[PDB]
RNA sequence: UGUACAACGGGGUAUUGUAAGCAGUAGAGUAGCCUUGUUGUUACGAUCUGCUGAGAUUAAGCCUUUGUUGUCUGAUUUGU
RNA sequence: GAAUGUUACCGCAAUAGUAAUUGAACUUAGUACGAGAGGAACAGUUCAUUCGGAUAAUUGGUUUUUGCGGCUGUCUGAUCAGGCAUUGCCGCGAAGCUACCAUCCGCUGGAUUAUGGCUGAACGCCUCUAAGUCAGAAUCCAUGCUAGAACGCGGUGAUUUC
RNA sequence: GCAGUCAAGCGUUCAUAGCGACAUUGCUUUUUGAUUCUUCGAUGUCGGCUCUUCCUAUCAUACCGAAGCAGAAUUCGGUAA
RNA sequence: GUGAACAGCCUCUAGUUGAUAGAAUAAUGUAGAUAAGGGAAGUCGGCAAAAUAGAUCCGUAACUUCGGGAUAAGGAUUGGC
RNA sequence: GAAACUGCGAAUGGCUCAUUAAAUCAGUUAUCGUUUAUUUGAUAGUUCCUUUACUACAUGGUAUAACUGUGGUAAUUCUAGA
């Protein structure tokens, strides 16, 4: 059970809802309702239709805290040193000087 | 979690958003029956045991739902829950 | 449907009554197909026989190589444009009505099928599964 | 009360949709507990 | 689907197999790079945070970071790019690719450990596999041991022992 | 005379697709005053943008409501 | 809908009507039969035709929601906001109605016909028949379903005082 | 128009599996005739559309008996509207 | 005013607001509309209905009495500022 | 000395004669109208910085194949994460 999205409006399409158009090239277009489906048939461009996800993305609308910071990182520092060479003497020959 | 499912699990009831149209909520035990029933919304109905034991294999099939559509019926329904709505929507001129 | 179709076709909305003309989607020289009959169809007075996705018809070629005209041949409907409904609940429609001339056993006269193809049709006729590009 | 859609897997060995999901229409009957207010006995007669 | 996990500290790696949707479904709608808290996927993995690095769907096509989409698409690919090795100078091939967004169609999910858990994992935190080669160029030797430009590398180069029968070499 | 009923108001649901008002270094441009410009200034200019998925409508056979206001004996008839 | 005391609730069932139809594929099976060419069926399964009764989650249609937006002409000085153009025109359009254009559902017992039989005389033999009797059909009767006799009926509640 | 009876013939042989001459007995009233009883102070012609119902001399579907029925197919017949 | 316009549509002056009324919005109608997929299969017959349309520019067949056929056919374009 | 990187080559060769009629091609010109790997000959004291408390020149930076290991697909001179 996938929930698809509207290839025009960017809306979730829950099962058995809206219509599915298979174009000549075999490109499949899914619509949630007859609004997108007609606006699509009219050769409307979603980026010009103010209530569209696509329109909103391009106009930077309401996103906010997805542009705010976060914390994801690590701190590691582990010692392997090398294969076929005794790793015993790899920390004895590494005390550094400076 | 009445309209929830083993595969859905999200706490929600069978009542669509904005309610059932021309009825109400359904705060009591309910019968989900496959297909359509004679009679219209609000009408008293009588459910009655079968008069024969059907070996049909169409009956005898033991169903388990995956999902129960809870989206608004009055208008073209998008969202299942006010939670799920508020998610995709973002924030609006009223809100918190 | 009928001869040579392996399997059973769950009912689909009927979009192609007799006299409809549908694009011929193979390479066999026919430009289009005019439907004069729908195999396996019923009898009810004044109801026009009508075909859907994956249906066997009897057609004539209205435009195409003159060796293909002025005669009857079986044909198979690969594209619909009248939205039907599947059991997975989606209402879907192609952009054109389209078929490909076949024989009584359901073997295409052409070597290829230009354009997509309904799965209900591919499942039903194997030699369509052969010649098909993107299906559904 | 009304009707709504359902999604469930199909168990029908032999079907083309066996084990694939189907969407189906269902109705919901608001069904709070009835209360038992009385009993009525009936006897047979040659008139019924 | 199969999980393929890596521990880029010990150099450890090993796979796993999860069949339950509720276990898996944690990964759905998550992109490549989004972090995952591990108690959801299993009890062993509680405390582990996973990074989603990629994977292959059924039919095997690789994912590609940046596409978004939870499906397969076909792109033009040039040199210096994922899921393609050019055969020829200035050659581009149009190849299928699986999106960066995880889905139930994936046969394998690629994983990388970020934070350790509260429990050790069998072939990951328990075993540690050493780096194959050590420094070769001059100043990188000086930055593995911190020697400045005085200390004279030549004695600090790594030396790997090997045996010819009864002759052990360096 | 109360889990009462109604009229508004609120909240949800839904429909359209961004209201008026103001602001702007947006605007093909264009006029006018001189102190003729080292953004000179004052404006006017389809349209664009921001406040604004805003505004408007939403039971007339949608859902809901602790708020508001009001209503709660007029008429006839019936007996083995 | 008057009248069989009044009013109310729950019921019975006489009579009457009645409904389901046909096909294909898988499998049986390349099987039975045949020299070969050819080539079935019963049980099981998946669908379908024609018909019927519903129903509107979804999809589609419908639009005076004259709900929102857009447009022409003009009229209110401009502005806002509006009027008129026999519902001015256009796109979307909730609700309702609605479509094999949409979805869901369509019961199983008995008695018989033809016909094949049992037992068995007439007619020491013989016979499905004369006496008696078994099996039997898209038939028939019931089950089921729709009315409910406004002159068929039952159980039950409450039954007025100025 | 439909259906019998005799059975000379047909059917490799074989009257009746399926047919049937010469004859002959009948049934039917969607044929056409014959008649002129009703209607000429008026019963609106052909066909189609639409819809109902009835008949059976059954084309299909149910169950059967025959076959010059190996099977497959078909033919004849019965109960059947 | 719009526009080619004494057209249609809106308006000033003037003149009307006369046409039984109230409440509903069943069937069937009369007048006005729309309909997915198909597209004359409807029917005596495309009957009815739909489609076309103004202007500017491009383009334009047979045939001809040389005057035509011709807006042949076929195309592009059109607001605001 | 595999593998792989880096470089160079794959624009030469070979085949065919479809298109092509002032095009091609031929002989004859022009580049004072241009690009040119390679070959061959030449060709470079200048690189920093308010210019004493100096700038790694005894030589500055990582990030990758092969490789190691974990994998995906019925399938390819497919390739993923580490
Ligand atoms: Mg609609
Ligand atoms: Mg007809
Ligand atoms: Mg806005
Ligand atoms: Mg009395
Ligand atoms: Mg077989
Ligand atoms: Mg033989
Ligand atoms: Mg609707
Ligand atoms: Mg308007
Ligand atoms: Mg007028
Ligand atoms: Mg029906
Ligand atoms: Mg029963
Ligand atoms: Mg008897
Ligand atoms: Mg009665
Ligand atoms: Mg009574
Ligand atoms: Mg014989
Ligand atoms: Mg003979
Ligand atoms: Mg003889
Ligand atoms: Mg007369
Ligand atoms: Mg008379
Ligand atoms: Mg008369
Ligand atoms: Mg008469
Ligand atoms: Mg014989
Ligand atoms: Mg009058
Ligand atoms: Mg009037
Ligand atoms: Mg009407
Ligand atoms: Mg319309
Ligand atoms: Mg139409
Ligand atoms: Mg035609
Ligand atoms: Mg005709
Ligand atoms: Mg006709
Ligand atoms: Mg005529
Ligand atoms: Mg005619
Ligand atoms: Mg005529
Ligand atoms: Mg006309
Ligand atoms: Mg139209
Ligand atoms: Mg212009
Ligand atoms: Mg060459
Ligand atoms: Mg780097």
């Amino acid at each position: 059970m996938k929930v698809e999205i509207d290839s025009f409006s960017g809306a979730k399409i829950y099962p058995g809802r809206g219509t599915l158009f298979v174009r000549g090239d075999s490109k499949i277009f899914r619509f949630q309702n007859s609004k997108s489906a007609s606006l699509f048939k009219q050769r409307k461009n979603p980026r010009r239709i103010a209530w569209t996800v696509l329109f909103r993305k391009h106009h930077k609308k309401g996103i906010t805290e997805e542009v705010a910071k976060k914390r994801s990182r690590k701190t590691v520092k582990a010692q392997r040193p090398i294969t076929g060479a005794s790793l015993d003497l790899i920390k004895e020959r590494r005390s550094l000087k400076p | 979690a009445n309209g929830a499912t083993s595969f859905d699990r999200t706490k929600k009831t069978i009542t669509p958003m904005g309610g059932f149209v021309h009825y109400g909520e359904i705060k009591n035990d309910f019968i989900m029956v496959k297909g359509c029933i004679p009679g219209n919304r609000k009408r008293i109905v009588t459910l009655r045991k079968s008069l024969y034991t059907n070996t049909s294999r169409k009956a005898l099939e033991e169903v388990s739902l995956k999902w129960i559509d809870t989206a608004s019926k009055f208008g073209k329904g998008r969202f299942q829950t006010p939670a799920e709505k508020h998610a995709f929507m973002g924030t609006l001129k009223k809100d918190l | 449907s009928g001869n040579g179709a392996q399997g059973t076709k769950f009912r689909i909305s009927l979009g192609l009554p007799v006299g409809a003309i549908m694009n011929c989607a193979d390479n066999s020289g026919a430009r289009n197909l005019y439907i004069i009959a729908v195999k396996g169809s019923g009898s009810r007075l004044n109801r026009l026989p009508a075909a859907s996705l994956g249906d066997m018809v009897m057609a004539t070629v209205k435009k195409g190589k003159p060796e293909l005209r002025k005669k009857v041949m079986p044909a198979i409907v690969v594209r619909q444009a009248k939205s039907w409904r599947r059991r997975d609940g989606v209402f879907l429609y192609f952009e054109d009505n389209a078929g490909v001339i076949a024989n009584p056993k359901g073997e295409m006269k052409g070597s290829a099928i230009t354009g997509p193809v309904g799965k209900e049709c591919a499942d039903l006729w194997p030699r369509v599964a052969s010649n098909s590009g993107v299906v559904v | 009360a009304g009707m709504t859609t359902i999604v469930r897997d199909l168990d029908r060995p032999g079907s083309k949709f066996h084990k694939r999901e189907v969407v189906e229409a269902v109705t919901v009957v608001d069904t709070p507990p009835v209360v038992v207010v009385g009993v009525v006995g009936y006897v047979e007669t040659p008139r019924g | 689907m199969k999980l393929n996990i890596s521990y880029p500290v010990n150099g450890s790696q090993k796979t796993f197999e999860i069949d339950d949707e509720h276990r898996i479904r944690v990964f759905f709608d998550k992109r490549i790079g989004q972090e995952v808290d591990g108690e959801a996927v299993g009890d062993e993995f509680k405390g582990y945070v996973f990074k989603i690095s990629g994977g292959n769907d059924k039919q095997g096509f690789p994912m590609k970071q940046g596409v978004l989409l939870p499906t397969r698409i076909k792109l033009l690919l040039t040199k210096n790019v994922s899921c393609y090795r050019p055969r020829r100078d200035g050659e581009r091939k149009r190849k299928s690719v699986r999106g960066a967004i995880v889905g139930p169609d994936l046969a394998v999910l690629a994983l990388v450990i970020v934070k350790k858990g509260e429990q050790e994992l069998e072939g990951l935190t328990d075993t540690t596999v050493p780096k194959r080669l050590g420094p070769k160029r001059a100043n990188n030797i000086r930055k593995f041991f911190g020697l400045s430009k005085e200390d004279d590398v030549r004695d600090f180069v790594i030396r790997r022992e090997v045996t010819k029968g009864e002759k052990t070499y360096t």
